[PDB]
Order: C-alpha cells, then structure tokens, then sequence
C-alpha cells in the first residue's frame, strides 16, 4: 500500500529520471526527393510512432507510475503523449536557434513548416518555447522533471488519485532541491519553479493545437496513421 | 488497445 | 509603479479590482432547450466580458503594456479567465456550476446542449479541486491575474516586464502561504499545485473555444459581435 | 477597429 517513489531522495529521483531517458531516433528521411505536405507529414508521423514505443518504456520508468493501475496508466499516456513528444522536441532544439530538431537527420526551420498548411503556426509556438527554455537556461535535471510532471499531471483531473499528487509533490521537492544546489536564493527558487510550471500551460496549448491538426490531416487522407497513433487521437475527440 | 498491450509487454 | 507594490497591497488592489457577480436573465417558468440555454450562456459571457476588460485595466502592470499587447493578452486569456471565475464561485456548490446566482446548472443539465456535458465535467472537476485544496480568495485573485499575464506572453521586449510582474504575483502567492503558516516546502508544493491547475484551465479553454466555434457555424444561437471578435482571434 | 481595442481605449 506504498510507493518506493515516496521515499526516494531528491538525488535518487534525478538519477532514476536521467537514466530512463529514451534514445534519440533518426528519421528515415530521404533527402534525394522533395518535401511535400504528404511526405513531411509522413516523416513526422512515422517518427512520432516510433518515439511512442520508447515513451511507453520510459513512463514505466518514472517513479510511482507503475504503481498505478493499467487503466490509469493508459489514461495518463493517452492524455500526455503529444505534450511529452513536444517538450522532448523543444529540448533537442534548444541550442539550434530558429530550427526544430525532430531528429539528428531532420532539422526543420519555420519555413519548411509551410510545406504543410496549418503547421507553421505550431512550428511557431514550438520555436517560441525553445527560445524560452534557452534564455532561462533550462537544465537536463529540470527537463526530466518537467517531463515527468506533464505525464502524471496532464491526465490526473480527468479521472472522473492522491498517490499521483504525492509523487507530483516529491518532484516539486526535487526541482527546488536542484535549484538550491545550483545556488539560487530562496525566492529565486520559487520564482523559477513558477516560471517553469507556467510554461506547461503553453505546452498543453500546443498539444491541443497539434492534436487538432493531426486530426485534420487524417480526415483529409493526407497521410496514413499507424493504428497506435490512431488510438491516441481517438482518446481525444475532435470536430 | 495497442497501448494497453505495449504497457504490459 | 507595479513592481514596487508590497505583497499586501498587491492582494489589496486585486481584491478591490474584482468584477461584480452578474445575473442571468433566465426565466424559471419556461424550460430548457439547447438554443435557450446556450443563448443564456453567451449573453452572460458578453456582459462579464466588458467587466473583465475593466478589471484587466486594474490589474497592476497591465496598462504599462502597449494597447496592441493588452488586446493580445485579453484575446488569449478571456475564456480561461471566464472559466476560473465560474469554477471559483461554484466551489461550494458540489456537483453544479453557478453560472449566475439565478442560473446554477447541474451536471445533467449539461446535456440540453450537445457536446457541452464533457466541458461541464472538466469544469466541475476543477471546482472539486479548488474546494479540495480549500483555495482562498486571495490566492484566487492571483491565479486569475497570472492567467491574464501568462497566457499570451509567448505568442508575441516587454515580455520581460510581464515576467517581472509575474514574479511579483508569485512572490505574493508565497507571502500569502507563509502568512497562513506553511513550512517552506509546503509553500513551494502548494504553489506548484496551483500553477499546474492552470494547464487544465488552459485545456478547458481550448476545448470550450472549439465548441463555441461549432455552435457559431451551426447558427443555433446568436453571439454578440464582441464575443465573435474574441472568438475569431483564436483561429 | 476591433470593439475590444475601443473598449480598452475607453
Ligand atoms: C502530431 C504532429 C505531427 C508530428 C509532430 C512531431 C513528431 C515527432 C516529434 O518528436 C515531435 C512532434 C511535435 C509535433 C507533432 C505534430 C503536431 C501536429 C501534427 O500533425
Ligand atoms: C463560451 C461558451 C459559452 C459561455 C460559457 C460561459 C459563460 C459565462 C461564464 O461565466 C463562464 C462560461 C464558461 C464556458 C463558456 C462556454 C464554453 C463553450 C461556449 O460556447
């Protein structure tokens, strides 16, 4: 009736999150023939589908997650999957100003985004988010915490329990610890925590726009979607 | 549910 | 002068800028239809909207921002602000939404309108959260102000000024928690717990906007041109 | 000329 996650120290939380990191995957992107709406969507959804497989492995390695029942785990992933992909992407694109690092062999800049009408405004937000992490010096230890928050948090209020909020608190505790260790003043700690948590609101926004765009692509037969992706979309419901 | 399967594999 | 106010008078100015609780022109004599209930909601919102605009003017730091920026902020935040307002005052009416003192709608009455039950459920959930944490009106007026300032800042520098005043409200939030007797770590935990609910409020707002947009194309109810300016800034 | 902008000016 417990969780070995609730008695982890800060350090142990950071360690277990850093090692749980998924690998960077490559795009099967063939640079010997042009970008088209279909073909870019094809490369992106393909990459999303394979990143997905690793995301699930990773989630089972977030402290306190596998303590949830499957039906909860399912709901959380279903609910967070795109936010997680997005924040990963933004992290990878940090020290590449103006560009999105979908894969080491897939750097796309805002204008490439126009290749798929309806996409460029999502690229725009993703790039805005990259600048903000960049100019606030986001660290990897903070990144992996934010990412774990999005997982446990983004689906917790549509469970219509306290153990998920217990673990969320222990991550808050870890974030502060990291800031104090980096020598931030007490009030610099609480300011920075708020600045990081406030960005999650905007990532949530991007996810909703991204979900509606992907749905549009589907309902216009621009690209096929792996049955896995199709089930992620279906968890959400669009017009 | 493919997700359900992947979650326990 | 907004960066130089004390926590106390930050709180004071916000509690004092609060909009009035408006009434619905609902007639308890003639029963609901999809179109009457929605008409009642979008009428109510058009009115709260004009109050909101004045309240925003009285959020510290707001009129420091260019008018072009003030618009963009209100355009992104407006429904989010509406929704937190609704959740706040529905807080101790478990299972219902107090849209207006004379218009408190139970989870079932959400079905009159197609697609609304879902958004209702997320609203009541959040209201069930505020009550769970026993949110306080002083914290509330901070959340609300934070939404106004945070929601549109990344889709524009005065971004800094905005972040500077956003830090002030953060400071204010913690002041309120320290004074309430919380250990340091209970402070940073509560703060985080509140800020994470803003992501859900953002979610509800994104969902509410798509539904508002579907009721509009289907022409089931007339919106005031104010509400439509607001809507159409989102796509 | 958005009615919002005019409400903000007034
Ligand atoms: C889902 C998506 C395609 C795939 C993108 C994608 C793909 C891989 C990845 O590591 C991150 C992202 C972030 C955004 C995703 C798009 C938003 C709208 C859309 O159609
Ligand atoms: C905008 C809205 C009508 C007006 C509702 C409304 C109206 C007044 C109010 O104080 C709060 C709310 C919250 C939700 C709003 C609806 C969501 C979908 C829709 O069409």
């Amino acid at each position: 009736k417990n969780s070995l996650a609730l008695s982890l120290t800060a350090d142990q939380m950071v360690s277990a999150l850093l090692d749980a990191e998924p690998p960077i995957l490559y795009s099967e992107y063939d640079p010997t023939r042009p970008f088209s709406e279909a073909s870019m969507m094809g490369l992106l959804t393909n990459l999303a589908d394979r990143e997905l497989v690793h995301m699930i492995n990773w989630a089972k390695r977030v402290p306190g997650f596998v303590d949830l029942t499957l039906h909860d785990q399912v709901h959380l992933l279903e609910c967070a999957w795109l936010e997680i992909l997005m924040i990963g992407l933004v992290w990878r694109s940090m020290e590449h100003p103006g560009k999105l690092l979908f894969a080491p062999n897939l750097l796309l800049d805002r204008n490439q985004g126009k290749c798929v009408e309806g996409m460029v405004e999502i690229f725009d937000m993703l790039l805005a988010t990259s600048s903000r992490f960049r100019m606030m010096n986001l660290q990897g230890e903070e990144f992996v915490c934010l990412k774990s928050i999005i997982l446990l948090n983004s689906g917790v209020y549509t469970f219509l329990k306290d153990h998920i909020h217990r673990v969320l608190d222990k991550i808050t505790d870890t974030l502060i610890h990291l800031m104090a260790k980096a020598g931030l003043t007490l009030q610099q700690q609480h300011q920075r925590l708020a600045q990081l948590l406030l960005i999650l609101s905007h990532i949530r926004h991007m996810s909703n726009k991204g979900m509606e765009h992907l749905y549009s692509m589907k309902c216009k037969n621009v690209v096929p979607l792996s049955d896995l992706l199709l089930e992620m979309l279906d968890a959400h419901r669009l017009h | 549910k493919i997700l359900h399967r992947l979650l326990q594999d």
